[PDB]
C-alpha cells in the first residue's frame, strides 16, 4: 500500500 | 460536526490537497477515508476559509466518498463541474 | 508569469492531468483554456517542482494549444514522449 496525496 | 463548503476552481484550482482513500496507506489509523491534508496559502479554499486541514471529506457534489478510492475522489474534484460542494466532518 | 516545465517519462507516473479546452466543460468559469488540474505528490510533476495546479498550458512540445479542444491536447500530450515540454502561464 502507498500513501496518496493530491493537490487539486 | 458537519459543514458544507462550496468552492469554484480558480487560479490555484480548488487550492487544497486530499489524502487517503480505500486501499491506500491511511491518513489516520485504521481509517482509509478522504481527508483535507493541506490548504494552499493562495487560492479559492484559502479565500473561502471553510476548509480545515484534517477535515474528513464525506461527499463531493453529492457523491459519498467515505469508502472511495483516492483516484475516484480526485476525479470527482477535477473532472466534473468547476463548482465543488463539499460535505466535511470535523472531530 | 510564464514558466516552462520539463518532464521525463520514466518508471514513475507523471502524476498530473490537464482539463478544459475548446468545446469541453470549462475547467474554470468563463475560460476555455487547458489547465493543469491535479498533481499527485509522488509523481514526476510534483518532483520537478515546476508545475502548479491551475497553471494554463500554452504549448506542448512546441505545439500551441491555447485554443485546442481537450481530446486534441490529450492526444498531443500522450504523443509527447519520452520527454514532455510544457509552456505554462501562471497568475499572481
Ligand atoms: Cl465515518
Amino acid at each position: 500500500k502507498h500513501f496518496r496525496e493530491t493537490e487539486v | 460536526s458537519r459543514h458544507v463548503a462550496c468552492l469554484a476552481r480558480s487560479e490555484r484550482g480548488l487550492g487544497f490537497s486530499i489524502a487517503g482513500g480505500k486501499g491506500s496507506t491511511p491518513y489516520r489509523a485504521g481509517d482509509a477515508g478522504i481527508f483535507v491534508s493541506r490548504i494552499a496559502e493562495g487560492g479559492a479554499a484559502h479565500r473561502a476559509g471553510t476548509l480545515q486541514v484534517g477535515d474528513r471529506v464525506l461527499s463531493i457534489n453529492g457523491v459519498d466518498v467515505t469508502e472511495a478510492r483516492h483516484d475516484h475522489a480526485v476525479s470527482l474534484l477535477t473532472a466534473a463541474s468547476p463548482t465543488i460542494a463539499l460535505l466535511l466532518e470535523r472531530e
